[PDB]
């Protein structure tokens, strides 16, 4: 049954099993082995390696660990340990299997022999990145690491989405609203058709706002209208983009603010109509409650 | 029997059918080989899994 593996490379190049609670994290590791012994056919070999490294990261995220050096003993074939994944791959093997931080120096001097481009320049940022992910842990916790990904930022590699990305995620924990509005902003310029960019820096211009003086609210809450008007214009049934213009139109109530409501309550009724599943439960809350 | 202008109807009675049936299969098993050998090491090398 092909649909499984539309669904397995969905999660592959989404890289949702990231973002996996515990049981269904269980769930994806019980049902990927079955569907991978069994539905062989029609199955290339990149997304075959592909599908055993999603395995490999999968048990190594669950509890037992010598099936993982079991599956990266048959990975390691083809390529050996000189491609990126496999680096990674193994310098996580290596922090997990008995608790020991060493292989960020045999990573560190890589990343030092990598300078003469060796390799492709995607190489070693992932190796960057993957070594701050190892520092941050080293030194349990601080906000020093964003200035790391800063110095390894700006000099470097401008163009990775990502490490903004989780810049401006760290700014919005606790941070300055501020310069969320850059991070994200830059964001936006490299992926133009990214629709989830959109929601994330209206609602960032929303927390600003409630914090913020009578006209600075205004002309916040006016922003945050006219970046959630591009998540609606690049997604229909896109869930965030329509609650948060439902939610500040209401806060603002005017007569076309009412027309968007009555639009956005039509839109937030289709999206919680039941052919979407588990959001429906998130926006009917928002609609009925108020 | 006289053929004035060639016989062109029949085709030959000195045909060289061995040497193209050589040629097909030198095609074909030359194919049958080279294309392991480009599947593996460029689709495996291109995207550097």
């Amino acid at each position: 049954k092909d649909l499984v593996r539309e669904k397995l490379l969905t999660i592959m190049n989404t890289k949702a099993y990231t973002q996996f609670n515990p049981e269904q994290l269980l769930q994806l590791e019980n049902e990927m082995k079955i569907y991978m012994k069994s539905g062989d056919s029609a199955l290339t070999e990149g997304n075959y390696f592909f599908l055993m490294e999603m395995l490999f990261y999968v048990l190594v995220y669950r509890n037992q660990d010598v099936d993982a050096q079991v599956v990266y003993n048959t990975l390691r074939d083809r390529l050996g340990e000189n491609s990126y994944k496999m680096v990674i791959m193994k310098a996580t093997l290596l922090q997990i299997n008995g608790n020991d931080k060493g292989a960020i120096e045999y990573l560190e001097n890589l990343l030092n022999d990598d300078l003469e481009y060796e390799t492709d320049f995607v190489t070693y940022v992932s190796i960057a990145k993957k070594l701050i992910a190892i520092k941050t842990t080293s030194k349990n916790l601080s906000q020093e690491s964003v200035l790391k990904e800063v110095v390894a930022l700006t000099d470097k590699f401008p163009l990775d989405a990502e490490l903004w990305w989780y810049a401006s995620e760290i700014y919005f924990e606790m941070g300055q609203f501020e310069k969320a509005c850059y991070c994200l902003e830059q964001v936006l310029c490299i992926t133009p058709f990214n629709y989830a960019c959109f929601g994330r820096l209206s609602e960032t211009l929303y927390y600003e706002a409630l914090r913020s003086k009578k006209q600075t609210k205004t002309e916040l809450l006016e922003k945050a209208l006219k970046n959630a008007l591009r998540s609606v214009e690049l997604s229909e049934l896109y869930l965030k983009g329509w609650a948060l213009v439902n939610i500040i139109s209401r806060e603002l109530g005017r007569n076309k603010q009412n027309d968007l409501i009555k639009l956005s309550a039509s839109k937030l009724k289709e999206i919680s109509a039941k052919s979407n599943n588990k959001d429906k439960i998130t926006a009917e809350l928002i609609l009925n409650k108020i | 029997r006289i053929t004035p202008s060639g016989q062109f109807d029949l085709m030959s009675p000195t045909f060289e059918k061995g040497k193209l049936l050589i040629t097909i299969f030198v095609l074909l098993v030359i194919t049958y080989f080279i294309r392991p050998s480009v599947s593996n090491k460029k689709l495996k090398s291109q995207w550097l899994i």
